[PDB]
DNA sequence: GGAAGATCGAAAAAAGCACACGCTGACCCGCGTGGTGG
DNA sequence: CCACCACGCGGGCGGTAGCGTGCTTTTTTCGATCTTCC
RNA sequence: UCUAUAUGUCAGCGUGU
C-alpha cells in the first residue's frame, strides 16, 4: 500500500498541470504564447535554443 | 501502488480493470514502442 | 449589410469557405467542397425530413 | 501534383488497408524485413513490414480527396501535426526505399 | 505619417450545478492472429 | 494436417463520412479599430 | 476487529427534504 514504480520514460514529456491550467507556468515563465507552447510541445513547429 | 488501483475478482472469473490500469498499459506499451522505434534508427518524420 | 461584411464574391470561393467551415485542416478541393455542399441538405440519405 | 503522405494503420488491417488502397489506384509503401525463425518445427525466412502500423502513400489529393483515404476500410488514421495532414518529402522516401535493414 | 499601446466588443475555454437513504439492470475490451492438439 | 480454443496488444467507430444541436459565471485572448503620439 | 459473508459507476427511479 506504500511501495510506488517508476518508468523510465526515453523521450521528455511535460506536465500538463503545469501547461493548461489556465495562467500557464511553461508559458508564464517563457515569455511566450501558449499557442506556439502548444505547437511545439506536440511537434508543430521548431524552436531555437 | 498496486493496492490503490486493485483488481478486485467479479465472481465469474474476472477482474474489473481499473482505469488508471488501463491508462498505465497504454502508456507502458507507448513507451516500449518508441523506445523500440529509437533503436531501430528511424528517421525523424516517424519518431517525432 | 451582410453583402457587404463577407469576403466571398463568387460560387467557388463560397463553397471553399462552406468547406473550410465544415471540415477544417483539410484541403480545399473544388469537387470535394461541392459534394459536401450537395450532401449537407440536398441528399436523400443524409438529410431527411419527416 | 501527387505527393507523400503517413498514415497510421490499426493493428492487423495493414494488409487489407493496402490492398484496399491499390484498388483505389495510389501508390503505397511500408518497409519490408525478412527474418528467420522456427515455426511449426520448420525454418522459415518470414517478412514483417518494418515499422509496424505505418503506410506511405504517393496520391494526389485533387484527383482524390485526403478524406476518402482516411475513410478508407483498414486504415486508422492520417498522420499529422497541426490542423493540415503531415507532408513527406521525397528524400525521406528515397532513404526507405534504400534502407536495406 | 507610421508605430505603439490600448481598448473594446466578441469569441473561446474552464468550472459548477445541496445532502442522505432504498431499489432494479450491465458489465468490468473485441477481433484478426496464432496456436494446438486432436 | 486442419478446425476449435486461446490471445495479446491498440483503442474512436467505422468507414471507402460523419457523428453534435435547451446554462451561467468567470477568465483569457484576439481582431479590428482607434487614437495619440515623436 | 479478517473471521465468515471482504467490486463501481452509469441509467432508471422513489422517499425525506
Amino acid at each position: 500500500r506504500e511501495r510506488m514504480g517508476h518508468i523510465e520514460l526515453a523521450s521528455p514529456t511535460a506536465h500538463i498541470w503545469f501547461l493548461k491550467s489556465l495562467p500557464s507556468r511553461i508559458g508564464l515563465l517563457l515569455d511566450m504564447p501558449l499557442r506556439d507552447i502548444e505547437r511545439v510541445l506536440y511537434f508543430e513547429s521548431y524552436v531555437v535554443i | 501502488p498496486p493496492d490503490l488501483r486493485p483488481l478486485v475478482p467479479l465472481d465469474g472469473g474476472r477482474f474489473a480493470t481499473s482505469d488508471l490500469n488501463d491508462l498505465y498499459r497504454r502508456v507502458i506499451n507507448r513507451n516500449n514502442r518508441l523506445k523500440r522505434l529509437l533503436d531501430l534508427a528511424a528517421p525523424d518524420i516517424i519518431v517525432r | 449589410e451582410t453583402l457587404r461584411v463577407d469576403p466571398t464574391n463568387d460560387r467557388l470561393s463560397a463553397l471553399v469557405e462552406i468547406y473550410r467551415m465544415m471540415r477544417p485542416g483539410e484541403p480545399p478541393t473544388r469537387e470535394a467542397a461541392e459534394s459536401l455542399f450537395e450532401n449537407l441538405f440536398f441528399s436523400e440519405d443524409r438529410y431527411d425530413l419527416s | 501534383m501527387q505527393s507523400w503522405y503517413l498514415l497510421y494503420c490499426k493493428r492487423g488491417q495493414l494488409q487489407r488497408a493496402q490492398e484496399h488502397l491499390e484498388r483505389q489506384a495510389v501508390n503505397c509503401l511500408a518497409p519490408m524485413i525478412t527474418l528467420e525463425k522456427i515455426v511449426r518445427g520448420k525454418r522459415t525466412a518470414v517478412s514483417e513490414p518494418l515499422f509496424p502500423n505505418y503506410l506511405f502513400v504517393e496520391f494526389d489529393p485533387e484527383v482524390i480527396h485526403t478524406t476518402t483515404i482516411n475513410a478508407t476500410r483498414g486504415v486508422s488514421h492520417f498522420v499529422r501535426f497541426g490542423a493540415s495532414p503531415a507532408i513527406v518529402p521525397s528524400a525521406v522516401i528515397h532513404q526507405l526505399s534504400v534502407y536495406k535493414p
